[PDB]
Parts: C-alpha cells; structure tokens; sequence
C-alpha cells in the first residue's frame, strides 16, 4: 500500500458572505466592512482651535446681537453653529442673509474697525430697546446705533458720514433701516419730512426709504430693522446720506483667513480629534465609504446608497 | 473556480487546521500528521494586505459646506446642487460595488492560484516517485518515514534517492 | 489566453456540439461519439448569468430637471450645468467602457478555466492508463468499449481495473 | 492503435465582436447590448395622476390665461409641458421667469386663496384687451383684476390693498405693472400724476413706475404688462399701495407637495408605465446605459457618448 | 547525462517599480507614464484664427478703452485674454462684469451697430477726460458719449434715445451712469435739478441716480463711471430717459458664432497646435491623465492628485 | 503569481534573451543552444499593445471656462463650482489608481500565464521521452540533437521516433 501526502487548505466553521462578480452569496472564511454606517455622537474638536457659537447665529457676530457679546471678535480654524441660534433681538431679516453667513462660516476669525460715525447735538445716536436686554439694561445691538431725533417729533437732520477702509485687505459693513410701525411712530422718531438713505461706494450703490408698516407682533414689537451688508475694498469710501431711519454702523467687520464650518447637533469633546463632521457628530472611520449623510464638511469617507459592502479577506469556505 | 484546486479537486477545506491557510496531512507506517505551509499561507495574507492597504482608505481632500443644515438656500442653485450630489452618490455607489466585486473574485481566485502552486511544485518534487489520486493527494510508491515527509514539505526531498525503489512499486 | 485550452491546445471549437458548452468526442473498436458535459457547460452559465444580473440595472435614484428643453436659463448657471453635465458623462461613458472590456476578459478566460478544469479531471481519473496527444485528447492504452467511454464522461472511470492492460501497452 | 476521449467547447458559424481590455476585435459565441439606442415615441403615463398642459404654460396656470382656464387649479404626482406653450396673452414677461416655472413644475397641484380686493366706486376692476379672449369677446388674465380709473385723464385715487396670509403654509403672490407706448397714454388710462406702485411685506420690499417706451406691435399692442411674484410668509401681510398701473391679485397661488415635471413632444399613453421620460418620450429600458439624451428626468440609464457596447454572454469563439 | 531543454523569460539590468492591486513596490521590466506632469510655456496657435487681446481687456473691446482700439471689431475662434488687462480708463466697474466678460469670451468675433442717437443744442455729448488719453490728447470710450450741460451750470434737459434692434440677432448694448465726485461737479456738468436715468426695452426695465460721492483717486479722478449692459432682441427698441449722468452708447455691439476663450500669460506659438489650454500654456500630451492645474479648457487630460501613476508594459523583472 | 511559472518555478529571467520575451536554452552533445520563441512573445507584446491603445487618449468633450484666472467670480457659486471640481478630481483620482493597479495585475499575471502556456505545450509535445526538473527545464532521455532542440521549439517533435530509446534510459 503507497504512502500518502495530500494538501489541502483552511476551513472555519462560520464563513461570511460576499458579492463578487458572478455570485451575489459567495462564502469565505473572513471579510471586513468598506461602508461606515455608525458616527461618535459628539464634535470631536481636539488638536482645533475651535469656537462654539451655542445660541449665537453668526450674522449675530457682525451686528453684535446680545446672544453673540462673547463671539464680536476672535481667531478659530473651526466655526460650529447650533440649531434656532439668535441673529436679530430687534426683530427683522439680512438681505442676501444666507450669502453672509456662508462668508461668516469659511472664515478664520472676525476683526473689528471703528467708523468713526458723530451725529450732530439733535440727534439721540443711544436708542435702546426692551427686545435687545445687555447687562439687566435696555440696549440695542453693540456693532450698530439706532439714530433718533433728540425732541420728539423734530426733523432729523440731513447727515453724511463715510467710511475709509484704510487696511489692505476687504471689509464688510452693515447698516440697518427702521420700519415704523405707525405714522406717530415715523413723526416721533425722524420728524413728518420725506425719510431718504443713499448708501455709495465705488463697488456698491443704493437708495432706501424707510416703509411704514404694522407688521406682526415678534418680540413684542409691530416695527422691524432690516439689516443690509456690503464688502469695502482697501483704499475705497463708502458714503451713507440720511435723515431718519438709518441703523448706522459703530464698527466693521475684518474676515481673517479660512476655517472649517460646521453646523452640528452634537455637543464638544475636546478629548478626540476628527477631519470628518455631519450634523450628527463626527466621523473617524478608517473606512473608504459612508452611509450616515450625503452633508458632510472635512477630509471624508465618499457617501453611498448601501447598507454593507464586505471585502473578502479570505478563500472560499469549504467546510467539513 | 479559475485555478481549479479550492472548490475544486480538493473536496473541502480542514477546520482543524488553525496555524496557516495551506498545509499537508501524510500517511505512513509511523501513522498521520498534519503541517501548515509558511510560504503559500504568507503569499495569499501578504496579497490581501495589500489590498487592505490600498481600498481602506479616504481622499484628503478637505470639501467645504454648499447646503445649509438649518436654513434655506436659494431654490435654483438647490436644484443644482441635489442634481450634482445625487450624480456624485450613483457614481460612488457604483464604483463601491464594482470595487468590492471585482477585488472578491480576485482575492478568491489568488488563493485558489497558491494552493495549485504549492500542490504543482509537491508534483514536480515527487517526480516519478509518486501518482496523483485527483483529490488533492500524492500516492508515495516507497516507504516515507516522518523525515522524508518533512523532506518534502521544506523542498528538500531528493527524487533519484527513492527512485529505484519507486519505479519498480509503480510497474510491478 | 489565460488558461491555454480554448483558441490554445484545443485548435477550435464544435459547431456541431449543440445540446453543450463543453464535452467529448471518442474513437474505440465500436465507433465514435459525442456528447455534452453538463456540470462544466452550467458552471460557465451561471457565471455569466451571474454578471448580467449585477449590471443590467439602474439605480433608484430620482433625478429632476435642471435645464428647461423649451425655454432659456440662466446664462452663468447654464455654463456650469453644462460643464457638470459633461463632466458626469465623461465619467459614466469611462465606467461603461471599462466595466464591458474588464467583464469581456473575465467572461472569455473563466470559460477557458472551465475546459481546463474538465481537461484536468479528466486527466487525474485516467491516471497511468492514458497519455496527452497535446490536442485535448487522451490516447488511452486499453480497450475502452461504449460503457468504458461512459464512466470517463460520469467521473466513475476507475484506473486500477485496466492498469495492468495499460502499462504493458505503454512500455510494450 | 489506442482507444481516444478528445476534450472540446462549442463553436457558432456567426459569431459576435467585443472589446475586451487587451483586443479590439474579440470574437465570441454570444454577446447583449448594455447602452439603449431605441426610445418610446409616446410619454407612458399608467399609475401616475398626470397633468398634460397642452397649449398652457405652467406661468398661465398662475396668472391665469385664457389657454390655462383648465388648469388654474387641480393635483398631480407627474406634470406635463410642451413646446410653445402660452403664458402671456398680453405682450410682456414675468421677472425671474425659469424659477416661477421650475416651481410650478415641481409641485404636486396648485390650490387659490382669494385676497379679498375689493376697490372704491373711482375704480372699475373689469378691464380687458383684443389680446386675452375667451367666449368670442374681450377678456384679461383670470387671476388678476386690470384696475382702470371711470373718467379718461382723471387721476386714479391712492389706494391700498392688503392680503393677509391666514395660512400655515407660504403663499405665492403674483402681479403686473403697465409700461405704457407713448406720453399720451400714461396720462390716458392713470392720469397726469406721477405713477408709483409700492408692494410691501415683513420679507419683501419693491418700488415700480410704468417706463413709457414704444415697443414693437405683438398681439397689435405697442404696450406691455411685466410681472412679478415672491412668497407671502404664514401669519404675514403684503401692501400694495397705487394710483393706477397695478394689475393686482384676485387670488394667491398655494403649491401642494412634490411632483415630477417632464418637458416632452411626445403624446401621453395611459397603456404603459415608466420611471424615465426625455423631450422624445419614454426610456423602458433595463440596459445600465442609454445614447438617447444627456437631457433625462425620474429613475434612467445613465447617458454615455456611445452608440454600442457589447457584453460578451459567451466563450471565444473558435470556428471549424 | 541527459540532454536539456530549458525554458525561460527575459529580465533586464534596470527594473521600474508599479503599484498592482497587491503590491505597492512590484518591479517590472518595462513601464511608461499616464499622468501629464510637464507643460509647454506657449500657446499653441496653428490652425486657429486668434486674437491675443494683450493689455486690452474683452469689455473694453465693447465700450472701448484706448487699450482696445484695435480690438473694437473682429472675427476669431479663439480669443486670448491676459492678466492685468484694461477695460476701464476712467474708473468705475460694470454690473454683472464677470457675466459680460465670459459672453465675449465664448464669441467668435464683434460686429458694431451706430445708435444714431442726437441731442438737443444745450447738450454737449463730446465730454473727454484726462483718465481717457489719445495722442496726448484728452479722449473718451470711442463706443459710448459723455453728455454734459453745454452752458456750465445749466440744468441738462429732459431727453429721450430710442434704438431699434433691425438685425435678425440680438444686439448687446451698453450704457454708463456718471458718479460725480462732489454736488459743485454734480451741478457744473447737469445743473441742481434731481437727476434721473431710465431705461426701457421689451426684456429689461431699470432706473438709476447718479450718486454723488469722493471715491479714492484712480487715474487722477475721484468720481467714477459705472456701466450696465443687456441684450436687445431682434426688432425690439429700447429707450434712454434722462436729464444728466447718462453715457449713452454711440454703437451697440453683435457677438458672432462661438469660439474658446483663453486666459493665459503664455506668449502665442503659431508654429505647434493643440486642443488643450490652461493659465501656463499648452497641454499636447497623448496621456490620459494630468497634474497640472485643474483649470484647463478644450479637449484635455484629466486633471489627477498624483504626480506619477505607471503602467507596466512587461513582466515582472527577475534579475539573476 | 497566479500561474506559478515567472517569479516561481522558473528561478529568475534571462538578460541575455534580448530578441524574445519567452524562449528556450538547450545543451546537448553538438553544443549550447538559445533561441526566443516568436509566438509566445508576440501574445504578451499584442495584449499589452491593447491596453495602451485603450488608456493612452483623452475623451474629445470641448470643456470652457466656469472659472475666471484674472477676476473674482460669484462667491456661492464659486463654492459649488469648487465642491464639484474637487469632487471629480476625487473620482478621476480614485479611477487613474484603480486602473493601473488593476491592469498591472492582469499585465504580470498574463505575462505569467504565455510562460505557463509554452512550458506546458513543450511537456506535452515530449510526452513520456523527458521528466520535469522543477526548475522549468525538461532532461530528455534520449540523443536530442540541434535538429531534434529545433523540431521542439517549432512543436514539429515526434515523441513516437525517440519512444522507445527514452523509455529504456529512463526505466533502466
Ligand atoms: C434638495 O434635496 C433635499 C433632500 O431631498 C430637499 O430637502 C427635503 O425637502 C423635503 C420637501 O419635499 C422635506 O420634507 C425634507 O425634510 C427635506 N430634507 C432635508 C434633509 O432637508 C430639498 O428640498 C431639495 N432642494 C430643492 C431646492 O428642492
Ligand atoms: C449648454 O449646452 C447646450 C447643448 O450643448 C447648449 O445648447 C445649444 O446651443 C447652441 C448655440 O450655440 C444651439 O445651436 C443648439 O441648438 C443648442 N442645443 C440644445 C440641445 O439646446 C447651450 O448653449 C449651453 N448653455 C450655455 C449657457 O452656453
Ligand atoms: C475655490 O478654491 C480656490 C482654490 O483653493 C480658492 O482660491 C484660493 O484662495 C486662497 C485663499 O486662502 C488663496 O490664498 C489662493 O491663492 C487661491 N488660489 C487660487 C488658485 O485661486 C477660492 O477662494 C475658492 N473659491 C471660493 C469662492 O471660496
Ligand atoms: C478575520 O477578520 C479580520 C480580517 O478580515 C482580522 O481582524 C482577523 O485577524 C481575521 N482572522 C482570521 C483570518 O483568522
Ligand atoms: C523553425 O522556426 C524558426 C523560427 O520561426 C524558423 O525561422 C525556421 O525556419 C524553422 N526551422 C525549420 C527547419 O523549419
């Protein structure tokens, strides 16, 4: 009888299925998962200088809404914005508002450049509210000045004030118009004259009249202050001419370098570091492939509509 | 499948061996034993480390938001985005799969290819000392002690030795 | 091509083998014959079949209009729907032509494989009792009647009954 | 002298080419096209609720033209427009005139609101035009009313209109502004006075003054009627203060859900079903690829620029 | 003892090393580049009818800047613009520039139609500048006229210029607002009276007011110019209303067919070809991939992330 | 590799086969013998011409510009425009290193596969007139002179005329 040798190969109880590509249920002995279909519930904010708006909208930053006092200025390389944060404590709306706040959320951080603004002596430049509360006080927003008539019902004097972007990099300016809610309102605040705002630089040109209007109540208040933004650059004059309804800029806002913007429901962990960010937290797979959003910001795994896609790492499964 | 070896001729795989992928189980008149092979079990991990290497992977392309979470974009520029994102998903989607598919049926393949080559080069080696049985197995036709058969699972099993003696059990 | 046997050592194919992808012809004292192999013909189907059911589909995906067929767009968006569009179309016409020219490779050296490892069943069941004419076939050194030719077709053939016969013939 | 089993494959007298990634020229027994090249003259409309528009364009629908009357209102899941479809019976444009209708062809169905307009004895809300007809006599747009002052040369009185959305859900509001031919008929139909047409809401604020300018004769009118919509806020109200030139509002537009909109020459087939359509009809395809048009809507082969891609279903072809 | 017969495979002395789906170092005996990593610093002109617009910027081709006199008309398949080119020699900027700069940038050539407009007799419409020089000689846009007051001081009359599009295809006209730098400018060129500029065609209605406001000095001047454009449709009119601050067109211009807009530094080369352009020249590689600028135009290589990717063209290298 | 033979049984290439891609060496009593084979070569030089005429191109899609060299286009779609051309760049990126890595498998592998194809026709050709060394050489056991090495080499050999001289050498 002959002596034997035989070969053979490994076997495991258990194999796994894969695709390949003429079988749709083909065995091997191992495999591991391409798609990442679980996210850390938390913004993995390690190793970044990172700034947190929580109830602060960023368009708040620029205006210097109450909810943003300790977001006016600062450096990040990453921006995070939270669900129903606050923009406007005075109620109204951003013309072009969304392009704005993509500007905000690329950048690297926010400096502020004084107008230089002065009113003459029959002008009230302090008018405050009950809607925009700072330090248990009446107040209005930091970056800007509700300008009023000193005497109740008195003109409001014709005014010219320019801003010079003295820098050599663009800034960005934001004024406010006033919509009365009644004619005794208009008459009390700016006089019964014809209310005109010119706003001109050499990029940009305007002209406004304030509407009046009751529109609903928010806030407690039928008036609104509609908000308006434009880019200077260096070197140019930009010119407002008014007599009553200008919410005039305090300061300008400087943009500094590029950052990460994210907008997440997930709470800060100072403790990971991620490139990967969605709404629902971060994403620090090793993996090629994701399956948790199409919207995602960072350094990230391409999105797919698949639940699993294994790959073999193993023969076909012959078991005994 | 493509080699023709697992699935194949060899009728199953051996649960019971748990220290390499390929190996040898031998007959004689000491009794059986069973021996991985260190360089076919390194070949087929070694090929499928390097595709770990290469498919576990992201671009570090650093994208940027184009769609708010919480607000309204413009409706037109939406309309483009969703047409551009959901063309960019079908090819992803696509090229994920075909990746895989691809990759798996090559992977299963190679391996079938390392355990034909380990089974050719025990064939060249055995020579004319020993006839294949078709089930993955060498009838050895003189007397193969442990030493021997560990003579031909280190590639050191000397043909011309036995060859006499073979020859003559072969022809009768 | 990549396992030798089709458009290799088999000079061509039967034109008139129509109940089979693969199989045998023989020549014995009692005539000749055909006759289709069916494991190895459904094998090389089911591959195949295997394949179209992977790629002939599209995707679930729901794609709404961006360009108006009946009236003007946008000027600057157009430019870069139109760039988007060509973009995509580059990619997709890429995809198809790699994916039909990877799958036809495959599709032709799998069928290949599938003779060999036929060939190579064949030729471990026959074991000593028949030589390779280097053409697909096996000179068999015994007398192999109509049921002998069958048992070789149904991988029951059993060498040790006509090896005596066969080792005379071949060494004479 | 020896008995002979001789091992062999298949051969076919015509066999087919393919590409393989190292030939050309492959020869196989059997190959199947994977890129569509043929399409359905006809738009395969079975289970959808289909809206076809004909001669009505999906703008008509809202202002309501005279070609649109039967369309004004109504629900679907799929709606249909085609080439050379009307909008205007009266010579003029809507402003931002692709987003209106995209919208429109996005929707599910169109449900109107009345604004409740309702003007002073000064003001005869019925005027009409040889340009918009229907019952064999001079009509206008259905969903707005052309406000005319009684007396040729008196001045039509300052009046104000407001349409207060009442709803959960944005409305959609439209109206015209009158572009008169010459000087004389600026001071024909509105009077000698200075004309403006101020619409004000919480979200939207526009200024519009008739430019007199002769234009070329279309539909035998020198003039022109241009319009204008936005979105009117749940709980919000939009003013339109005028002293003529205003086509104003009889009813708001509210679009319900989702829908897909298909632009096709094609006729509609209640027969067959399809989740493709192009401007040539219906792709019923199950091949990955289609050559038809780069130009698709729903769930479709992928466009690729080739006329034919053949998948080999069969070994090398190797004839006797 | 026995006679041999060996078989075996070439090797050569210097291997080159390619990634294969295992192996990230595997040597092979021969492979060749599929990614672009060099340029020709030129453009590559043979066979085309080019035009290098040098220091002449393609809008001042329309309004004609003095860098553009000799590229007021013309007819071309590609057009080459260059870095630093010069539409405005008077300062100011165009509405929608970028827009009106990739439309002439698509065209194969301009056409240039007279307004015929006149003016009154206290109307002077040859007003030059120093900003604007010819020959050393005080100039102006050769395509449009600066019309001031021909007695200074003197309120600039109530004016009205129409032009009618009598060309089968649209005609693109332009038209500049003044910007006075101080209100003593402002009423030496039209007088004290409030200005007011419209414009009214079919397809476009607009207003404007010169806005009066001391911009930084460029070329001298501190006031500015700011054009508008639009497309008059064939058999349209499109009328000017004015009464001081217009720059009325003297021409309107036509674009002809299409053709490749190049923005390039490269110097023209008319003795090499190509189909494949970027801002440092010609792309003529055969490859199928390139690393070059992912901003090209034509029928080029795919621009990768990878400065080499090599494709074995042999087996692998087994040296002795 | 996948067939066993280049960087396998065969120890190492030929520097000194400058005319051939695959070829033999001989030795036999006349003299030292090389010589490439034509066939052999001229399928593995044709496939690998394949692949280049198939990569080496560009599409013949006209792309314009979208993106200003010398002046800011609008910022928001400016975004768009950089999140699509970065996300094409991702997919080309991706797609450029799956096919070279791709076709530099099957490149080696087909390679591989021509050596085995040749190996195995000159085995059969011999028949049972020489016995494999392992190495990718045949010892032939009987007188093979340069014209005998030739009819190898031009697969003209008749194992019948040198059968029974080669079975006597090898069995005694
Ligand atoms: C782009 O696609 C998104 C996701 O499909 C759309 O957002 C959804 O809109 C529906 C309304 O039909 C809502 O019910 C969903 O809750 C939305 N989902 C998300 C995640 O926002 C969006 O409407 C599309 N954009 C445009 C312009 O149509
Ligand atoms: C986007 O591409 C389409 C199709 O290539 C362009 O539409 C063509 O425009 C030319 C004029 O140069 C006409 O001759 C053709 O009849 C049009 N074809 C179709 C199918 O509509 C379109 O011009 C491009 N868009 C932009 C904004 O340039
Ligand atoms: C689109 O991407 C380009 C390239 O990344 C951006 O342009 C760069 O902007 C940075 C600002 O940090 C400059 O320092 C680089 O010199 C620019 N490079 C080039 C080639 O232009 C551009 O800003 C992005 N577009 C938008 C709208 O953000
Ligand atoms: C199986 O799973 C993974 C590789 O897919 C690895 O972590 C593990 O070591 C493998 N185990 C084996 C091959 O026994
Ligand atoms: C053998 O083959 C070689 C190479 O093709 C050829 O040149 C030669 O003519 C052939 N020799 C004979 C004697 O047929």
């Amino acid at each position: 009888d002959p002596d034997k040798i035989c070969l053979g190969h490994h076997a495991v109880a258990n194999g796994t299925i894969v695709k390949t590509l003429t079988n749709e249920q083909e065995e091997v002995t191992n495999a591991t998962e391409t798609v990442e279909s679980t996210s850390l519930n938390r913004l993995c904010m390690k190793g970044r200088n990172h700034k947190d708006l929580g109830n602060c909208h960023p368009i708040g930053m620029l205006i210097g809404t109450p909810a943003c006092d300790l977001h006016l200025t600062g450096t990040w390389d990453t921006l995070i914005e939270r669900k129903n944060a606050i923009a406007y404590c005075y109620p109204g709306a951003t013309v072009n508002e969304e392009a704005l706040r993509q500007k905000i959320m690329e950048s690297g951080g926010i400096s502020k450049i004084n107008t230089g603004f002065t009113y003459g002596s029959s002008i009230n430049s302090a008018g405050t509210t009950k809607a925009c509360m700072r330090n248990g006080g009446n107040s209005f927003y930091a970056e800007l000045k509700w300008l009023v008539s000193k005497n109740k019902g008195q003109n409001f004097p014709q005014t010219t004030n320019t801003y010079r972007n003295a820098d050599t990099a663009e800034h960005l300016i934001m004024w406010g118009i006033h919509h009365p809610s009644s004619t005794q309102e208009k008459n009390d605040l700016y006089g019964t004259q014809s209310l005109s705002i010119s706003v001109g630089s050499s990029t940009y040109k305007n002209n406004f009249v304030p509407v009046v209007g009751a529109r609903p109540q928010v806030n407690g208040l039928s008036s609104r202050i509609d908000f308006h933004w434009t880019l200077v650059q260096p070197g140019d004059k930009i010119t407002f001419s008014h007599n009553g309804g200008l919410i005039a800029p305090s300061r300008v806002s400087k943009l500094i370098g590029r950052g990460l913007g994210i907008q997440s429901e997930a709470p800060i962990d100072n403790s990971c570091e991620s490139k990967c960010f969605w709404r629902g937290g971060s994403i620090n797979t090793r993996l090629p492939f994701q399956n948790l959003s199409p919207r995602t910001v960072g350094q990230c795994p391409k999105y797919v509509n698949k639940k699993s896609l294994m790959l073999a790492t193993g023969m076909r499964n012959v078991p005994e | 499948g493509l080699f023709g070896a697992i699935a194949g001729f060899i009728e199953n795989g051996w649960e019971g061996m748990v220290d390499g992928w390929y190996g040898f189980r031998h007959q004689n008149a000491q009794g059986t034993g069973q021996a991985a092979d260190y360089k076919s079990t390194q070949a087929a991990i070694d090929q499928i480390t390097g595709k770990l290497n290469r498919i576990i992977k992201k671009t570090n392309t650093e994208f940027e938001s184009i769609e708010s979470e919480f607000s309204e974009i413009d409706h037109q520029i939406g309309n483009v985005i969703n047409w551009t994102k959901d063309s960019i998903t079908d090819i992803w989607t696509y090229q994920a799969e075909l990746l895989v598919a691809m990759e798996n049926q090559h992977t299963i393949d190679m391996a079938d290819s390392e355990m034909l080559n380990l089974y050719e080069r025990v064939r060249k080696q055995l020579r004319q000392n020993a006839e294949e049985d078709g089930k993955g197995c060498f009838e050895i036709y003189h007397a193969c002690d442990d030493s021997c058969m560990e003579s031909i699972r280190n590639n050191t099993y000397d043909h011309s030795q036995y060859r006499e003696e073979a020859l003559l059990n072969r022809l009768n």
